[PDB]
């Protein structure tokens, strides 16, 4: 069964500020935070405007209700990197995260004090924190 | 509140820089693309608003933009906007989350103006435009300033895991001046009602902290008592201001580096004398008239014959009263506080009897008989003059009596009845300034150090550069000194980038300059200046202020700087000041410019028997009419040892700005705040920051922020970081022209910084999903972690709406 | 204290009364229990209380912290222009998502009898409810 609705709803709510509209940049942050990633091509192809309903039904088709975070580490594939650049790649590519949201995911997702961190395992915590 | 004088000028202020970039290769509206434009019924409707957010719509040609608007809220409606309409915006980016305006990606207006809303709509009202720090007026109590507050920010252990503050400022000055040896002087500055007096007040409680105990407490106390009395003294209640400043306040402290004043100097310049005699509807004179009437006991009143504040010539009888100021409770604390400046009893019985004897001076009324005293106030005149310790036959002399030199004979004649009241009112407002410099002057002589200050802390509080459309002689003196300031400012930044180019081997060629010093020289310059003229017609015999503008426009045809004005040019002229041209009106310069008492009354006061009231004009010299004897000549020497104290100082700079016109909290008044950001050159300090070599990191931090640039030089071990650092910048594709390597950092020009953030995204292209969707998730959380915060609240919300159901 | 009585005897049986009736009493005397002080009392005496008990019960749900400084968090966190204003289509989407959600006809019953129009001062809707 599995049924998302309730979490996707809440999600939508929470990237438009309680409106039953989100603009079109909160849209892909919200789709984003449930692992869905469109094309250039499928972005061009959204409504302008797009409310509530529409989120709901297009959730329902992209989310991968088995690998949530396929695009973290796919398990279908036969991944580690190291913490200082990890956190460099989150700079470079201009990250919203502020230095204490870093943290909170570097103690989430690495317990230890590993010089290195492994991909499956963030996938795997971000899967339970939904 | 918002004239349309303040539109006019605020869209002059706007300016297109960068160019948006809404498209694609193909050619094609990038989704969702935001633009900031000046161009919505929005902004026809509500002048507060100056921008609005749109979103550029599919199908815009290049040549004309089609959007719609987001925020505020609109209809979903199309519009075109010529691409000189839009900028860019600063999408996805916490405004909280870093204290400088210059660190957002795009720094036009709009996104200035937004950055610094979404900060003051969250009660930070501190954010730097280095080396200036902004100040917005929240308009009530933050509670930031506390004794917590101040502990908190002084004993934190690294400064900047702080948010921008006041005491930040304080704390930095304080570690300059005791780390490197070098005096420093805080300059706050802003138009009424900014917020400068506070923060003035909560440097000088930073200051005041010791972790540890000041021996000198005596000495504090008497320096932190200044305020209340340099308020009620120099602070009147205006139309736009319940406490405002009528005077320019300069200090000099010496202070601990654990906390603690242990010397101080006050000094205190261009009082508003005028203000002792008339004032306008809605406004009050200096508290210390109302503190006064209001809080004396009965036997105070007994003593000084004190009437009612309605009935006082000198003090307004309808505005005497301010809604949430209460001037009993402030005549207490000015009492105490005059104590702590270690004044007796006597003293201060001395300084209340001046006070009534010009109030009650001011109720003398003259008659046309020549001048006379009406016979029912002669009773009046004589306890006014007892009240002052002044020889009442030898005052009245002198203000009914007249000796002219004609040829070369002195003639005894008799002053008419409007020159008398001149007289008359000239030693009121003489008597009240003296007293207060008195004030001041004794309590130097407890705070001072006896051999001077070898290094200190400056204070400066003052208005910044105050443009109306008719601006008289107080505007000019005030424009002046912002001049100095001005060359203080860039003098400061050019010198400290000139440094550091020097001690990293750079070339200072392509440094920038602009001097303002072509403005001083016509405003202040000996010979050939607005200032020279002005002093020259006022010793003149037959000046006028016609006669000075025409000096100026024959004398200054050699400058941009001075400008003869078009309508009504006699009387009016025009200074290309750094912040644009003001016009002045010559009307009253002169009567302005010699309102200083001079003569015999003068030396009448100094035989009074009391000791204090011979003090008041000692050693002041005997006068035709001397330069000595006119405001602008006096303020231009103490301007100028001011300005070399200051300049002999590292300089801090806080601007303060009011958000709004009506005393509101959470207001934003967009035009009247783009006016101020420009009027406090901080929209300049954003460019003088972006120009030449902008950015600058070591050798270590640029390989650690630029790795992904060339992946594979930035990981050899046989070259070093010096190297390293070159053969990035060599094999990244930017020209030689837009980097340089020093000794220990790299140089980039900010476009150059721009691009190689660009090229190290595209090497970087295949994390974009994995980093997505990583920020997204955690996104989501702080979002719900916020909600959960509020939650207790939303109970309390609904357990009270399922009550009212139960009600119905 | 007379109308605590008779409301208790109307919905006590066998001398205690569950704690559903106690908190509709508890709503018709004017107080705003939640499910935090129906969780805090259900750990000391289970779902039936005695008339002692009850009081006790009443006592709890009295909430002097009630403001509408206090009231608005959640509704001003939302507010991100600091208008003042949330339209009803928020305020529903808050009142029936976190908390001790009210059904979907329940957030629009209340806000439609507050105001006619869409844009609501949720200073003045938590000023309404509180009396
Ligand atoms: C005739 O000359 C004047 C000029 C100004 C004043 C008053 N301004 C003094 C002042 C108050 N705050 N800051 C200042 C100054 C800043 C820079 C120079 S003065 C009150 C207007 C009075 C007489």
């Amino acid at each position: 069964a599995s049924d998302m609705e309730e979490k996707f709803r809440e999600a939508f709510i929470l990237f438009s500020s309680c409106s039953d509209h989100i603009e079109m940049y909160k849209f892909f942050e919200l789709m984003n935070s449930f692992g869905i990633i469109l094309t250039n091509d499928e972005k061009a192809a959204l409504p302008n405007d797009i409310n509530m309903d529409y989120w709901l039904n297009f959730a329902k088709k992209h989310y991968n209700y088995e690998q949530p975070f396929k695009h973290i580490n796919n398990v279908n594939e036969q991944v580690q990197i190291k913490i200082d650049n990890f956190l460099g790649i989150m700079k470079a590519l201009d990250t919203r995260l502020t230095e204490s949201d870093l943290n909170i995911l570097l103690q989430i997702t690495n317990p230890e004090n590993k010089s290195t961190l492994n991909l499956k395992t963030v996938s795997q915590k971000l899967t339970e924190s939904i | 509140a918002v004239t349309n004088e303040e539109i006019k000028t605020a869209s002059k202020i706007v300016r297109r820089v960068s160019n948006v970039e809404a498209f694609d290769k193909s050619g094609s509206v990038f989704k969702g693309y935001q633009i900031w434009t000046d161009i919505s019924p929005t902004i026809e409707n509500d002048p507060n608003i100056m921008f609005v957010k749109c979103v550029v719509q599919q199908g815009s040609k290049k040549e004309k933009l089609t959007v719609v608007q987001i925020d505020p809220p609109g209809t979903g409606t199309p519009y075109d906007i010529d691409p000189t309409h839009a900028w860019n915006c600063n999408s996805q980016v916490d405004p909280m989350s870093f204290g400088d305006i210059g660190l957002l990606n795009h720094t036009n207006i709009p996104c200035v103006l937004d950055f610094l809303k979404h900060r003051y709509l969250k009660n930070q009202i501190y954010t730097t435009a280095v080396p200036l720090i902004v100040a917005i007026n929240p308009y009530k109590d933050l509670g930031n300033t506390t004794n917590e507050w101040i502990r908190r920010y002084r004993d934190t252990a690294d400064h900047t895991k702080l948010p921008p503050h006041v005491f930040t400022c304080a704390r930095e000055a304080l570690s300059n001046l005791h780390g490197v040896n070098k005096s420093q002087t805080i300059i706050v500055s802003g138009e009424s009602g900014a917020g400068k007096t506070e923060a003035t007040k909560q440097i000088m409680r930073y200051f005041a902290s010791s972790k540890s105990g000041n021996m000198d407490l005596r000495i504090q106390t008497a320096i932190m008592a200044a305020n209340p009395v340099l308020e009620a003294f120099g602070n009147a209640k205006t139309i736009r201001n319940n406490n405002s400043s009528r005077f320019g306040r300069f200090m000099q402290l010496v202070i601990s580096h654990e906390g603690g004043i242990r010397y101080g100097s006050v000094v205190a310049f261009l009082l508003e004398k005028s203000r002792i005699i008339t004032q306008d509807d809605n406004e009050r004179s200096y508290h210390i008239f109302y503190q006064f009437l209001k809080g004396a006991n009965s036997t105070m009143k007994s003593k000084f014959g004190l009437k009612g504040v309605t009935e006082y010539k000198l003090l307004n009888p309808n505005s005497t009263e301010v809604s949430g100021v209460d001037d009993v409770k402030d005549f207490e604390e000015v009492i105490e506080s005059l104590k702590n400046m270690e004044l007796s009893e006597s003293d201060i019985e001395v300084i209340f009897s001046i006070v009534a004897g010009i109030l009650t001076l001011g109720n003398v009324r003259l008659i046309e008989k020549a001048a006379a005293i009406m016979d029912e106030d002669m009773g009046v005149f004589n306890k006014a003059c007892e009240l002052m310790y002044l020889d009442p036959e030898l005052i009245k002399r002198e203000i009914l009596i007249k000796v002219t030199v004609a040829g070369g004979t002195k003639i005894e004649g008799r002053w008419n009845k409007n020159d008398a009241e001149v007289l008359k009112s000239s030693l009121c407002k003489a008597m009240y300034e003296k007293l207060f410099l008195w004030i001041i002057r004794h309590l130097n002589s407890r705070i001072e150090p006896e051999g001077g200050f070898k290094t200190f802390m400056g204070m400066l509080d003052i208005f910044g550069f105050e443009v109306f459309k008719n601006n008289s002689l107080e505007q000019l003196f005030i424009n002046i000194t912002n001049e100095m300031l001005q060359k203080n400012f860039v003098d400061i930044v050019f010198e400290r980038e000139s440094k550091l180019y020097k001690d990293e081997g750079i070339s200072t060629a392509e440094l920038k300059y602009t001097s303002n010093k072509e403005v001083i020289n016509v405003l202040c310059e000996k010979g050939k200046s607005v200032l020279s003229y002005l002093e020259d017609q006022c010793l003149a015999p037959g000046g006028t202020d016609e006669k000075f503008v025409s000096s100026c426009a024959t004398n200054l045809k050699e400058n941009n700087k001075f400008t003869p004005a078009k309508v009504a040019s006699n009387k009016n002229f025009i200074i290309q000041h750094t912040i644009g041209p003001i016009q002045y009106c010559a009307e009253s310069f002169l009567l302005k410019n010699k309102d200083v008492l001079r003569g015999d009354l003068v030396e009448v006061i100094k035989d009074s028997p009391n000791p204090i009231v011979q003090q008041l004009f000692e050693g002041q010299v005997i006068e035709k009419i001397a330069k000595g004897s006119l405001i602008g000549s006096q303020f231009l020497n103490q301007l100028t040892s001011l300005m070399n104290l200051i300049n002999s100082t590292e300089p801090h700079f806080i601007r303060c700005i009011k958000p709004n016109e009506n005393k509101k909290p959470l207001e934003w008044c967009e035009p009247k705040i783009l006016i101020q950001l420009h009027a406090l050159s901080i929209l300049e300090a954003l460019v003088l920051r972006q120009l030449g070599y902008s950015y600058r990191r070591t050798f270590e931090e640029f390989l650690y922020q630029y790795k992904f640039v060339d992946i594979a030089a930035a990981e050899d071990s046989s070259v070093e970081n010096q190297n390293k650092c070159v053969n990035i910048l060599k094999l990244s594709g930017l020209s030689e022209s837009m980097y340089k390597i020093g000794k220990s950092m790299v140089f980039l020009k900010q476009e150059g910084a721009k691009i190689l953030t660009k090229i190290q995204r595209e090497k970087l292209v295949e994390w974009e999903n994995c980093v997505s969707v990583i920020e997204a998730a955690i996104l989501k959380h702080k979002y719900k972690q916020k909600v959960n915060k509020n939650i207790p609240s939303l109970l309390r919300v609904q357990a009270h709406i399922r009550k009212k159901m139960v009600a119905q | 204290e007379s109308d605590v009585r008779i409301y208790f005897n109307e919905k006590s049986s066998g001398g205690k009364i569950s704690i559903d009736n106690a908190s509709y009493n508890a709503r018709k005397l004017g107080l705003a229990p939640s499910s935090i002080d129906e969780k805090k009392i259900k750990e000391l005496y289970g779902d039936n209380l005695t008339y002692e008990q009850y009081l006790e019960y009443l006592s709890i749900c009295v909430h002097d912290k009630d403001n509408v400084e206090e009231l608005i968090k959640m509704f001003a966190h939302f507010d991100n222009n600091c208008t003042g204003y949330l339209t009803k289509s928020q305020m529903k989407n808050i009142l029936t998502t976190w908390g001790d959600a009210l059904t979907d006809q329940e957030a629009i019953d209340a806000l439609n009898a507050f105001s006619s129009e869409d844009n609501i001062d949720y200073k003045l809707f938590c000023e309404d409810i509180l009396q």
